[PDB]
RNA sequence: AAUCCGACUGUUUAAUUAAAACAAAGCAUCGCGAAGGCCCGCGGCGGGUGUUGACGCGAUGUGAUUUCUGCCCAGUGCUCU
RNA sequence: CGGCGUCCGGUGAGCUCUCGCUGGCCCUUGAAAAUCCGGGGGAGAGGGUGUAAAUCUCGCGCCGGGCCGUACCCAUAUCCG
RNA sequence: CGAAGGGACGGGCGAUGGCCUCCGUUGCCCUCGGCCGAUCGAAAGGGAGUCGGGUUCAGAUCCCCGAAUCCGGAGUGGCGG
């Protein structure tokens, strides 16, 4: 059992002081300077409790060497919407416009009988 | 009553219970006649409204909760929209 | 020569009412028979539920 | 009655704050930790997230309400006064 | 470093012009090919004896082929 | 009843062309022992034809006024129903159930069903059919 | 004698608002041509927590009717506001609870909460975490309304001022007790440094005028003058009334 | 086993006094609807409370729970027309 | 410079760290900005039947990354008394 | 109690620069435009990207060996897809 020292001059317990333990080829054991865990982003609706799928979660600036396929999904609304609700989206756009045909229709009967 | 007249189709009539199952049930539309709760998200009003004018369902807007019209079906349990398959020996249709 | 002394721990000895510090909470906490009872007996019921032991209505 | 015999909710208040205040505080702590049930989806996930406001836990419709219960009974009070006016200006 | 599976893609990397000496192995049956470009090692792993003969003559450039101990 | 008909405009619910208008050209609603749920085949675009605006002139109107289509089966709860009817043709011969196994003709089922899009886009007739839905 | 404490708030420093954990300030929308003559439709997109405020406040997004963007404001909400809720916003805009329009023209004896004072400061009255107020009657020429604020008071205020209809979500607060001090130490830790109040008669007499003696008494009528300095108005400030 | 005090957790005279002292939740008042109440500032279309609006802010007295809080406005204060 | 070896397994409410799930408490709701990314749109581009503009760079290749601190103690002897 | 932008896309005019074909440069004009204000403020807050072995009397994630990785540039695009 041998004790194990810092690599840096930051001695203190942050959140950016992060170490895990690993064994090295020499027979010893060190400290290696973990990264934060980045999380996946989150839908644009704000009624889903997940986060997004088929997207990688990493640090925000680790973003800028990752592929395009890996920081989106192939859709519409695609890598910033759940699909639960853009397909919710398309269906609730449609029965307005619907609906607005419907009501400029009676409001059109209404020019003509009066 | 409505709930009175409802509970005839329990035990006689068939039924379909559930927003998913009745979604798919009334694009073959061999059903008639589809009853919504007052609670259900307003997505979903619509949603069935548009559907039943393609089939020429015609659509019923119930007064109570989704959990009163579970127990209106004899269930203990909510459900927010069902469809009538045939009426056994009930007029609800017209 | 501790491994000499945990060979007669297995068998109980040395651990008479004279040797005993803690609590029975301490030693072997109240939850721990509890937590372990819960998994043999829940996975005892769920391996006789596919076998055909035992139906669904009965194990609930 | 089960295991404790009056004091329930205020049971981990103790011999402390006098019964009184104890006792006071007994009907709201009930109503502040209920599941209350939903006037959206039905399912009895409402909880109290911070000060006057209202969540649930399966549709998650956030509804801004009363300091310990659901609905004040002003408010519904006032709910139904106001809708009175609203087709009294209409008709 | 990168590990290549299947010969022709070793020939194809190690005749690039930013290539430089191949270090050689024997692994008692892993006979491994490494060779060194500006970014990657690329390490060709031979399970086979007589498979390790052919690919010496194989090296167009003159390159180094020293035998690594 | 069943109101899925062979000139029937349908929306696209999920899938990489979602939001995108279709017309179906066959109905199934059976299952075919390996696609057992009900299904329909359609037929719509993806890329939508921009403005016009009468000022670009006669070669820039010809760049705008193309339009991009696709065929896939899709799920009866994975689209959506109009009460609007498009009666294209998209003739039998070329668009089938066997297409999807075969990349070559996938791109001819494609290739054939553009220009027929193409035409009906011009003269304005079926006018809603051709701009992309505002969501 | 030195500064006596109280007098030393005003200098400020460490009576300062704590004001790091707060979302904003909670003010209305800004006079425009939508507003004073139609009405604006938003939506209440969640509801958040003000840090040393008893009321929770609703997010509710408008779109600028002028150029594109989308406009966040910071509405008290009313009891029964939920997310997804159309707010409308203006003259024409009808009768419910949540739902701001202008004082001159709904019926009186509506209830109404966030009160406008002087038409054009985004609501000043009535908005604290319950109260609410009532109209008594409008007046037609000089365009003037009578409305009873909380505190009792009835001001006649202009018709051209609004606020939105309903009470403060989050009645009821002082209803329950504190039961400890660590529940008001943490109360007031998000408002000001104001909790730990010494009384005056246990202080030294060089803090307070109150102070000094081998009895803790007063020995002077607690009664002060309006007209009175500071360091001298402490106590009950011109108390027309001192008993029940 | 009793008596007194303080309800309690807490804090206090660093270097003679750790308490029955201070604080504390509770209780009862007073002023104030913003050109306002309290206060700072030599000064300003100044500043703090206030990113606040009577369920709030500021100044008080008492000190958990239970019970009660009687009489007196002649005096000194405060306030009203 | 050589010879070899650096092996096989199982356990435990075991101690520490980390990840994840869930629950409870708040009259306490628990930070900002730099920076990066995705999406809505189609202002515009290129090419005419062998080629281009494009390549939120797919793979490989070239160059450079400038200034300051880096020794030792960190405590019954390297600090303040 | 403020005429608080010196920035940018596209187009027009004129010029030089390199094989003024092309690309590039700057001046004027048309056009678009906000964002809450200079600036400072953490060697424990945020913050892209280095590890293994060896080596000194005293320095080594810094020196050597060997493996990577991040950022910026590229006109003629350096090559392929
Ligand atoms: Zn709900």
């Amino acid at each position: 059992v041998q004790r194990l020292t810092y690599r840096r001059r930051l001695s203190y317990n942050t959140a950016s002081n992060k170490t895990r333990l690993s064994r090295t080829p020499g027979n010893r054991i060190v400290y290696l300077y973990t990264k934060k865990v980045g999380k996946a982003p989150k839908s644009a609706c704000g009624v889903c409790p997940g986060r997004l799928r088929g997207v990688r979660a990493v640090r925000p600036k680790v973003l800028m060497r990752l592929s395009k396929t890996k920081k989106h999904v192939s859709r519409a609304y695609g890598g910033s919407m759940c699909a639960k609700c853009v397909r919710d989206r398309i269906k609730r756009a449609f029965l307005i416009e619907e609906q607005k045909i419907v009501v400029k229709v009676l409001k059109a009967q209404a020019q003509s009988q009066k | 009553s409505i709930n009175s007249r409802l509970q005839l189709v329990m035990k006689s009539g068939k039924y379909v219970l559930g927003y998913k199952q009745t979604l798919k049930m009334i694009r073959q539309g061999k059903a008639k006649l589809v009853i919504l709760a007052n609670n259900c998200p307003a997505l979903r009003k619509s949603e069935i409204e548009y559907y039943a004018m393609l089939a020429k369902t015609g659509v019923h807007h119930y007064s109570g909760n989704n959990i009163e019209l579970g127990t209106a079906c004899g269930k203990y349990y909510r459900v927010c929209t069902l469809a009538i398959i045939d009426p056994g020996d009930s007029d609800i249709i017209r | 020569r501790c491994r000499k002394n945990t060979l007669a721990r297995r068998k109980g000895r040395h651990m008479g009412i004279g040797k005993r510090k803690g609590t029975a909470n301490a030693r072997m906490p109240e939850k721990v028979t509890w937590m372990r009872r819960m998994r043999i007996l829940r996975r005892l019921l769920r391996r006789y539920r596919e076998s055909k032991k035992i139906d669904r209505h009965m194990y609930h | 009655a089960k295991r404790t015999k009056k004091v329930g909710i205020v049971g981990k208040y103790g011999t402390r704050y006098g019964a009184s205040l104890r006792k006071m505080v007994k009907k709201i702590e009930i109503s502040q930790h209920a599941k209350y049930t939903c006037s959206f989806c039905g399912k009895t996930k409402m909880k109290r997230r911070a000060v006057g406001i209202w969540h649930c836990g399966s549709c998650m419709k956030t509804v801004a309400g009363g300091a310990w219960t659901y609905n004040t009974t002003s408010a519904v009070t006032v709910k139904s006064a106001i809708r009175r006016l609203k087709e009294l200006k209409d008709q | 470093p990168r590990k290549i599976e299947e010969i022709k893609d070793f020939l194809l990397t190690a005749r690039r012009k930013d290539a430089k000496s191949v270090k050689i192995k024997k692994n008692k049956d892993n006979v491994k090919f490494k060779v060194r470009c500006s970014r990657y090692l690329y390490t060709l792993v031979i399970t086979d004896k007589e498979k390790a003969e052919k690919l010496k003559q194989s090296l167009p450039p003159g390159l180094a082929v020293k035998e690594l101990k | 009843g069943k109101f899925m008909k062979p000139g029937k405009v349908v929306l696209v619910l999920a899938g990489r062309y979602s939001g995108r208008k279709a017309v179906i050209v066959k109905n199934i609603d059976d299952g075919t022992s390996d696609r057992p749920y009900s299904h329909a085949l359609v037929a719509g675009i993806d890329r939508y034809p921009r403005k016009v605006t009468a000022a670009m002139g006669k070669k820039k109107i010809a760049k705008r006024s193309k339009i991009k289509s696709f065929v896939k089966v899709y799920n009866y709860n994975h689209l959506m129903p109009t009460r609007y009817s498009v009666d294209i043709p998209l003739d039998k011969t070329v668009v089938n159930k066997d297409v999807f196994r075969d990349p070559a003709l996938k791109r001819k089922a494609r290739r054939e069903a553009k220009v027929k899009f193409e035409e009906r886009y011009k003269t304005g007739k079926n006018k809603w059919f051709f701009q992309k839905l505002r969501f | 004698g030195r500064v006596i404490r109280g007098q030393r708030k005003g200098a400020g420093s460490v009576f300062r608002a704590h004001v790091k954990h707060r979302k904003g300030a909670a003010r209305l929308r800004a006079v425009d041509f939508a507003e004073r003559h139609g009405y604006i439709k938003g939506i209440v997109k969640d509801i958040i927590h003000d840090p040393g405020r008893g009321a929770p406040l609703a997010k509710v997004v408008f779109r600028d009717p002028y150029r594109f963007k989308k406009r966040t404001e910071l509405f008290i909400a009313a009891e029964g506001i939920h997310t997804g809720q159309f707010v409308y916003c203006g003259k024409k805009a009808q009768l419910n609870i949540g739902n701001v329009l202008p004082v001159g023209t709904m019926p009186e004896g509506t209830i109404v909460c966030c009160l406008e004072e002087k038409p054009g400061d985004r609501g000043k009255l009535a908005r604290a975490s319950g109260n609410y107020a009532t109209v008594i009657s409008h007046n037609p020429e000089t365009k003037k309304t009578r409305v009873k604020l909380p505190s009792g008071s009835k001001k006649v205020i202009s018709s051209a001022n609004r606020a939105v209809v309903g009470v403060v979500a989050g009645g009821g607060r002082i209803d329950k007790p504190i039961l400890k001090a660590g529940r008001a130490y943490h109360k007031y830790k998000a408002k000001r440094n104001c909790w730990p109040r010494v009384r005056g008669v246990a202080m030294n007499p060089v803090e307070h005028p109150f102070g000094g003696g081998n009895h803790q008494h007063i020995g002077k009528p607690s009664t002060i003058r309006r007209d009175a300095p500071a360091g001298r108005k402490v106590g009950l400030i011109a108390a027309r009334r001192t008993g029940r």
